[PDB]
């Protein structure tokens, strides 16, 4: 929606959710050079 | 998408597939913002050019999809559009600077673990992620290759380029509304979106609320996958405060 | 090469 999306937004029911990774997603945070 | 793998099941719960009702096909992508608004390419709307202008009973939007040609049956849930609103300065004739449109759903969806919206980035998000070396990952069911379609949902991470690398790569020209990412042939990597693949979502994941944000929206490209060329894409964030105005203006 | 969509959505 406006103000950076949503309510739930971007927790996805499936990883974030349940506290799992995608096979990737690793990827993703290894190059900010790295995640939380 | 080229030299991608396939998504697992749930990985991108805020893709949509664009789909023509007749004849019975796939459009582009689209990503969706809240139960009642999806976000795409303007060009997946109107390209009079190629006297290309789809009206809002011309579509339906499909989400929770997998399958590209499969009807998923209990998992999908398929919309009918109420409006289309395409940037009143989308250039479709010189370089398609404002490729973005806002599609408002006839009824709002309900969330499921297919079905999830993804977060518009704000200035200090926008800011710490859209970084030259940065990657992003693109998403779609488009040709897989520049010149077959996948059965599924397929994957790619690119990282984001250096405004000057992208200039530098076409002849077109480059307004701030855009970026370009791929990888240099330095780097021995590779993917791009691809036909079919406009309209999609190109989304970052914060390290800070570990939440999915959408960066780009798939907007052009010399070629798939070519060697010394990048995709390039709306410039989402240079363009939520129009995104902010409709959906004050009349949205949900 | 699509599988059919239900009527209720055409
Ligand atoms: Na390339």
């Amino acid at each position: 929606t406006f103000g950076s999306g949503e309510a739930d937004c971007g927790l996805r029911p499936l990883f974030e959710k349940k506290s799992l990774e995608d096979k990737t997603e690793r990827e993703l945070l290894e190059s900010y050079i790295d995640g939380r | 998408i080229v030299e991608g793998s396939d998504a697992e099941i749930g990985m991108s719960p805020w893709q949509v597939m664009l789909f023509r009702k007749s004849p019975q096909e796939l459009l582009c992508g689209a990503s969706l913002i809240s139960d009642r608004w999806v976000l795409t390419a303007a060009h997946c709307l109107l390209y009079p050019p190629w006297d290309k202008n789809f009206t809002e009973n011309d579509l339906l939007v499909r989400i929770g999809k997998h399958s590209r040609t499969r009807y998923e049956r209990n998992i999908e849930k398929i919309s009918m559009l109420e409006k289309i609103y395409i940037h009143p300065r989308y250039n479709w004739r010189e370089n398609l600077d404002r490729d973005i449109a806002l599609m408002k759903l006839k009824k709002p969806v309900a969330f499921s673990d297919y079905i999830h919206p993804v977060c518009l980035p704000d200035r200090e998000t926008a800011a710490s992620l859209l970084q030259a070396g940065y990657k992003g990952r693109v998403t779609g069911w488009g040709n897989l290759k520049e010149t077959g379609q996948p059965s599924v949902l397929q994957v790619v991470n690119l990282p984001i380029v250096e405004r000057p690398v992208c200039k530098d790569s076409t002849r077109i020209r480059i307004t701030d509304n855009m970026f370009c990412a791929g990888y240099k042939p330095d780097e021995g990597k590779r993917g791009d979106a691809c036909e079919g693949d406009s309209g999609g979502p190109f989304v970052m994941k914060s390290p800070f609320n570990n939440r999915w944000y959408q960066m780009g929206i798939v907007s052009w490209g010399e070629g798939c996958d070519r060697d010394g060329k990048y995709g390039f894409y709306t410039h989402v964030f240079r363009l939520k405060k129009w995104i902010q105005k409709v959906i004050d203006q009349f949205g949900e | 090469d699509f599988e059919e969509i239900p009527e209720e959505y055409l």
